[PDB]
């Protein structure tokens, strides 16, 4: 049923290993973060800050 | 005093990304060497 | 531009009296340079963009205002004491998320029946 | 060890389309690649396709690609090879032949190139 | 496609003494030829694969080896159905656009 769409191509070895990467908001967004270290998921968080 | 998991280097992988099917080359002739970490689990609760 | 929101933990009243106070190495430098750039001029692109749109409702160069329109009780109706020596802006801003656009078309209409006077 | 039987010498006429199926038994089918190759009378063997069991994708040699779709079916456990626009020097042994590459159901897969298990070699002569 | 030159192309040695086949690649194949024996009749029948690795049930006597463009298969000593065709097929290529070889050829010694 489905087309299994065979998109053969080169596949040579290289390294990869994961390096840190972070995200950040641009022109005018902030990004909170919940400093509050006890988390349940949802609720209150009252130890919050900008980042 | 140390637990092993006996594993193998698989090739023909299903893709995280999507409803896939890859497949990678054999793996190289050497030492493949990871020391990570373990911060974390994933569980999920029985049926019954 | 975003520092003015330390504020958002003080309250209805501290906020209102707070208002009025004020509203290689070198290549990082400069990718990350710009990237604060493009926020100062987004921040006074954003009070431009906002400070004309209060020069619709009449006001303009004011930080607090207040035109001639009563206020519905459908708005939330609560006693002005309380919600103005215990309670959170964004509180408030939750309570009255839905009726802004209410609010901010009816004052344009508001004006424009002031205008009407030297518009005679 | 494992042996694979090819279809019956087949004859047929230019301009029309041949169908060849060579069946694998002894181990499981899918746990294999399938490749296709043929030989001239008095010259050496022309490597034509290949096709991966467990993943059914084919790969056909680029001066005889558009004339020849190689599949397999695990249900009756055999690769056919079909060709299209039969032309007279075309005559010549076709073969099939098997790779074992590792248990591919379970994600290992060697992908080996060369050719360990053979059939037992079906001719096509196309003419008048 | 991809062409397959060799030269010399081949030398006349007479039956009875070791005798070595040289595979030629045009590009640089690592360890990726295999060797075929073919004698007239049926399939043939692969001896080394890797360049170097043998075969399963095939005799230890030859002895294959080599790698880029130079590839050697050499006898111990020639058996009476050790006259065959040999076809050294290259299959270094990725999507699989592989090719076979050209096989050897024995001339008849007809007094
Ligand atoms: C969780 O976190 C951990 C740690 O945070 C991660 O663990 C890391 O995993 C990566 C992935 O493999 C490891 O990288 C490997 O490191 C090998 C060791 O290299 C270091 O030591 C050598 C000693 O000789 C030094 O020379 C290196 O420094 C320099 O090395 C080259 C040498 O030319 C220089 O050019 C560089 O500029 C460096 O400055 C390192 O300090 C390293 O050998 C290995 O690289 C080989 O393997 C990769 C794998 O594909 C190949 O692509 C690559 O080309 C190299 O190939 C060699 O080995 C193969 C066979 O293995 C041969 O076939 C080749 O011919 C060649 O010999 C790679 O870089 C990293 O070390 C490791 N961290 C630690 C602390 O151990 C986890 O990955 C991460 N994630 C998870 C899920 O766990
Ligand atoms: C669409 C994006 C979200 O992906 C899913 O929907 N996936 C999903 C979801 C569930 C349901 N549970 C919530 C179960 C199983 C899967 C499948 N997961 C993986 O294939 C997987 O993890 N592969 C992998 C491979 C290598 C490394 Cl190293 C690795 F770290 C992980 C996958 C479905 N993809 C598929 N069937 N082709
Ligand atoms: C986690 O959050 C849920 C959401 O209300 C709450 O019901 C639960 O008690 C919390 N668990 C804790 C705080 O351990
Ligand atoms: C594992 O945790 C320790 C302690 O936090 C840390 O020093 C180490 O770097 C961690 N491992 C990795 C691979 O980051
Ligand atoms: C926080 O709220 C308390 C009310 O209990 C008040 O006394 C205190 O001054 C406030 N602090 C700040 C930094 O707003
Ligand atoms: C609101 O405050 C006024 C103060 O005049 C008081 O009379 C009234 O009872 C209060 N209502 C509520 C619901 O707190
Ligand atoms: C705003 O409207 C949504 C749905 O339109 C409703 O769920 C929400 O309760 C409303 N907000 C208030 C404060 O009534």
């Amino acid at each position: 049923n489905c087309n299994t769409s065979a998109i053969t191509q080169a596949c040579p070895k290289v390294s990869f290993e994961p390096i840190p990467i972070h995200y950040c908001a641009p022109a005018g967004f902030a990004i909170l973060k919940c400093k509050d270290k006890k988390f349940n998921g949802t609720g209150p968080c009252p130890s919050v800050s900008t980042v | 005093d140390s637990i092993t998991l006996p594993c193998r280097i698989k090739q023909i992988i299903n893709m995280w990304q999507r409803i896939g099917q890859a497949m990678y080359a054999p793996p190289i002739q050497g030492v493949i060497r990871c020391v990570s970490n373990i911060t974390g689990l994933i569980l999920t609760r029985d049926g019954g | 531009f975003l520092g003015f929101l330390g504020a958002a933990g003080s309250t209805m009243g501290a906020a209102s009296m707070t208002l009025t106070v004020q509203a290689q190495h070198l290549l990082k430098l400069t990718v990350w340079g710009i990237k604060q750039l493009q926020a100062r001029v987004l921040a006074v692109e954003r009070y431009l963009r906002d400070q004309q749109l209060l020069g619709i409702w009449g006001c303009s160069g004011k930080l607090i205002c207040c035109t001639n329109v009563p206020w519905n009780s459908s708005w939330s109706n609560r006693n002005l004491s309380e919600i103005w020596d215990n309670m959170t802006w964004l509180q408030w801003d939750k309570e009255i998320s839905n009726y802004t656009q209410i609010i901010y078309g009816l004052l344009e209409e508001s004006q424009n029946q002031q205008e009407k006077n030297e518009q005679d | 060890e494992v042996q694979l039987v090819e279809s019956g010498a087949e004859v047929k006429k230019p301009g029309s389309s041949v169908k060849v199926s060579c069946k694998a038994s002894g181990d499981t089918f899918i746990r294999y690649s399938f490749t296709w190759v043929r030989q001239a009378p008095g010259q050496g063997l022309e490597w034509m396709g290949r096709i991966i069991t467990i993943l059914d994708v084919a790969h056909y040699a680029p001066h005889l690609q558009g004339r020849v779709t190689i599949t397999a079916d695990k249900s009756t456990s055999t690769v056919y090879l079909e060709l299209r626009n039969l032309r007279s020097d075309d005559t010549a042994v076709y073969f099939c032949a098997g790779v074992y590459e590792g248990e591919a159901d379970e994600g290992e897969y060697d992908n080996n190139g060369f050719l360990k298990h053979w059939g037992q070699g079906t001719l096509v002569t196309v003419s008048s | 496609d991809i062409v397959m030159t060799q030269s010399p192309a081949t030398l006349s040695v007479s039956p009875g003494e070791r005798a070595t086949l040289s595979c030629r690649a045009s590009e640089s194949v690592s360890s990726d030829l295999a060797w075929y024996q073919q004698k007239p009749g049926q399939a043939p029948r692969l001896l080394i694969y890797g360049a170097s690795t043998r075969a399963t049930g095939v005799p230890a006597r030859f002895s294959g080896s080599g790698s880029g463009a130079e590839f050697t298969l050499t006898i111990s000593s020639l058996q009476s159905e050790d006259f065959a065709v040999y076809y050294c097929q290259q299959y270094n290529n990725w999507p699989p656009r592989y090719t076979f070889g050209q096989g050897t050829r024995l001339e008849i010694k007809r007094t």
